[PDB]
RNA sequence: UUAAGGAACUCGGCAAAAUGACCCCGUAACUUCGGGAGAAGGGGUGCUCUUUAGGGUUAACGCCCAGAAGAGCCGCAGUGAAUAGGCCCAAGCGACUGUUUAUCAAAAACACAGGUCUCUGCUAAACCGUAAGGUGAUGUAUAGGGGCUGACGCCUGCCCGG
RNA sequence: GCCGUCGAAGGUGGGACAAAUGAUUGGGGUGAAGUCGUAACAAGGUAGCCGUAUCGGAAGGUGCGGCUGGAUCACCUCCUU
RNA sequence: UUAGCUAGUUGGUAAGGUAACGGCUUACCAAGGCAACGAUGCAUAGCCGACCUGAGAGGGUGAUCGGCCACACUGGAACUGAGACACGGUCCAGACUCCUACGGGAGGCAGCAGUAGGGAAUCUUCCGCAAUGGGCGAAAGCCUGACGGAGCAACGCCGCGUGAGUGAUGAAGGUCUUCGGAUCGUAAAACUCUGUUAUUAGGGAAGAACAUAUGUGUAAGUAACUGUGCACAUCUUGACGGUACCUAAUCAGAAAGCCACGGCUAACUACGUGCCAGCAGCCGCGGUAAUACGUAGGUGGCAAGCGUUAUCCGGAAUUAUUGGGCGUAAAGCGCGCGUAGGCGGUUUUUUAAGUCUGAUGUGAAAGCCCACGGCUCAACCGUGGAGGGUCAUUGGAAACUGGAAAACUUGAGUGCAGAAGAGGAAAGUGGAAUUCCAUGUGUAGCGGUGAAAUGCGCAGAGAUAUGGAGGAACACCAGUGGCGAAGGCGACUUUCUGGUCUGUAACUGACGCUGAUGUGCGAAAGCGUGGGGAUCAAACAGGAUUAGAUACCCUGGUAGUCCACGCCGUAAACGAUGAGUGCUAAGUGUUAGGGGGUUUCCCGCCCCUUAGUGCUGCAGCUAACGCAUUAAGCACUCCGCCUGGGGAGUA
């Protein structure tokens, strides 16, 4: 607006938040902070694979996982794909990305690089899903 | 109680040119001649006459329209107002409009239009558009 | 008086011991802003020598009064003996401080300021008395008597058949 | 060698700050076609709505004032060719 | 949603201390100091040159390279010394690890490597002192995990290629086919060249090498190059590395993939699938014929690289100085008095802080950008340029802002003569009406509803008449009329008393506008204390309707409405439009005034001019409705406010 009226106040701005609120990390031991991180990806211990339904008006079976990181705390995910190699008690690696399902997931694993596998049923996106060339 | 009395001026005048009759009254001041000399070398204006009584005023202009009545100029503003004065060098300076309008500017040697101020290297402080 | 331990005794820390004076630092919650609060906790204190502030009293002398600074001495211990507060947190009951069962109970009871209802138009009502008489009352409904409740502030619901 | 000042660490204590935590508990968001009712949307079937007070299982009702963002019907009066 | 902090604090005196000044530190006198221009306290953090992005203003970060700083297990102190309060030094205390004959002793990789540990994730326990720079020395020379330089990582940037020309048959073969044919397709096969690169063998062992010491002559100075201190000449030095590079020979044989194909987006067909498995960046696909799922074929993009995830900027004009808005879409406080601050009418003279201009210095180097040259080109390296400061110093200009001085009236205020008004506070007076009671009159219903009931009534109601009390409100007038800053103010009269409008113009001569923080007034309800209590009427009771109705309806009915002193301190406090000034078409009524003509007298009619007040309307604006001299138009100043909705005006 008129000028000493923004000489007289810094004319802040509207500031963003965190879209994978992963605490970044945070420094579960020790000397705790706990930021900052900016990790791309991380490990986690999953005690239990389930699977719920979307609200309306999409309706499939998805399946998901509850799972502890190493930074020692609680968030979900959807594995993706077809075949899950998992169980209980089984590490995993973690991406993040939300799917539109419900909240109570907005990340989602990563399949090839640890414990689950990658599933061989695809030759397309075979970049994904963990698969590697067939010949 | 004016703030200002560009605003008088360039107002008063606008307010003349979307209604189109010639003729308009106002109180003198030395700048305001002068500029209005500059008008009449642009080609904005046909003519001024001064007139004087108690005290200042009243600065009498005449306007000018094309055989069509096309108004002149389209637009028209100052810069340099009050809160935040505003200041332009000798080579900094704006050639607004790429070559049509104007840009008046105050001097350590007077008020002239923009071009004999970088033509010159003198800058100062600059006052109005207007083209 | 009693080493070691320190409420294990115990109905219960009953009693006993510990604290205890002066000055200085400092002093939370909560609060009806007054307090709580000596909160708590913690420190110093003896005699000599030196130097200095001083105030009252006087012509002045000196007579009194009670501080500071240093420097030293001693002993385990310097308000050396005696007299002189134990504290913190939390809860119910009661607001107080006060009185009470003289010779077994001192309290959560009684009263208390406040609140409320009802009575009473003046030799007023109530009352003591047989009656005069007198209290109430040198009073005159912002006054007097009776009942119930008990500071504060939030509140004080339904039923008029008996 | 002894003594004195200064001196970190440790010890005693009372408070400030912050985070995790706890029986139960209040409110909120969301989900199965849940049960009860139907306040609002037109005059929403008692016009609504803002403020305040109260009562209610609850939306809400009532009460005092205020606005039309109001309608069936009509403005005192003024404006319009 | 951090507003008071500080006592050696702040100032002085003296001394001491330090390389030096200094509350740096002691003893005394003193109570100052800092803070809305944000002290303090709180969490976060090494900074800068620069890097990324963006057209640009700007936004984000502080890797490598270079400059400054602090640190060396944590913490403290001091010696040596020019310099340290010491990174591979001590002394002390502490934690930790370890040796011990148990008395006691030892040690410190955030140096290079390397190990474990954490983590999504970051390498060889390399050769060498040839070069450059170090340290000692007279020099040779020695030490140099600085450094030269090899090795691992597609981590990135740059570059070459995985062959090229001729080759149709539209071969085989795949897929599809409306079953003719189309498609992969000069693609293959085949023919003809090449061998960048690779396989082999030679040369090169290229440069990076300049050197110091070693002999010759030459000048300064010495009595004496006898010896000394200096420019030419030869001798002699490669870790990398038998490298790079070069030269000849050999074979198209070793050397290609990833994602996506509904749109946004360049890129379509068949099968399976059937609201299932699944995709998803958005919008959304999927329930038996999916171009969106999975499979195939083909195509596009892209390349030894490609996709996803996390982070930053852009697009974002979605903090809007360049570059926004507030009638209704989020958004103008309820309104006022006024401080600090911000802004400021005209003319003249001056000043030179701001401003403009010129110069001197500085703004390290590297980097960015431009020109050039070399590495085969590029990357890269160098050179040189321009470039960059809110920068210091200094000479000039005066229009503007600013400071100082002199003058002016048009803004504002004071006057003088006037006009009006429900403007406010207190007291006083009066009529109707409701009600309560009393009395006279007189009987059987009143009152209420859509229909009823509950209630009042033979104790004679209601109705009717008289007079009495008592509280509250004031019919007509009243009108888009007035007043006031808003909330608000309507019986009348007195006392006190605030502002406004016109005309006037002598009078002072810019005294002004806005207004953070503060201060005060503020509907109704609400609260305290005390008085009053006629109606009206939350809560409540009863009746009725109703499936039910603690709701509408009806009969009663307390607080309360009322007064006074206090308190809260809000609203659809609305025109949902901040204040102030100035300019721009008319018409038409209205309210208080003013000037003039006509009239015998205007009091009547008309024309004009001020101030508020309403309606229709252009220019113009606005998304539209609409506003339109009482602007939502044209602009200036000042203030307040908004940045998706719920969560929530909650905690
Ligand atoms: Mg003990
Ligand atoms: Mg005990
Ligand atoms: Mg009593
Ligand atoms: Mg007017």
């Amino acid at each position: 607006p008129t000028i000493n009226q923004l000489v007289r106040k810094p004319r802040q701005s509207k500031i963003k938040k965190s879209d994978s609120p992963a605490l970044n990390k945070g420094f579960n031991s020790k000397k705790k902070k706990f930021t900052d991180l900016n990790s791309p990806q991380k490990r986690g211990v999953c005690t239990r694979v389930g699977t719920m339904t979307p609200r309306k008006p999409n309706s499939a079976l998805r399946k998901y996982a509850r799972v502890r990181l190493s930074n020692n705390i609680e968030i979900n995910a959807y594995i993706p794909g077809i075949g899950h190699n998992l169980q209980e008690h089984s590490v995993v690696l973690v991406r993040g990305g939300r799917v539109r399902d419900l909240p109570g997931v907005r990340y989602h694993i990563v399949r090839g690089a640890l414990d689950t596998s990658g599933v061989d049923g695809r030759r397309q996106g075979r970049s994904l899903y963990g698969t590697k060339k067939p010949k | 109680t004016m703030t200002d009395p560009i605003a008088d001026m360039l107002t008063r005048v606008r307010n003349a040119n979307m209604v189109r009759h010639e003729k308009l009254e106002l109180p003198a001041s030395n700048i305001k001649k002068e500029i209005a000399e500059i008008l009449k070398s642009e080609g904005f204006i046909k003519n001024v006459e001064y007139v004087e009584d108690d005290k200042q005023g009243v600065l009498r202009l005449f306007l000018k329209y094309g055989q069509n009545d096309e108004r002149v100029i389209t637009g028209l503003k100052r810069i340099s107002k009050p809160g935040l004065r505003v200041y332009a060098k000798a080579s900094e300076m704006p050639k607004v409009l790429n070559g049509l309008g104007i840009a008046l500017v105050s001097t350590s040697e007077g008020v002239i239009t923009d071009k004999e101020a970088r033509k010159r290297n003198v800058g100062g402080e600059i006052i109005a558009y207007v083209w």
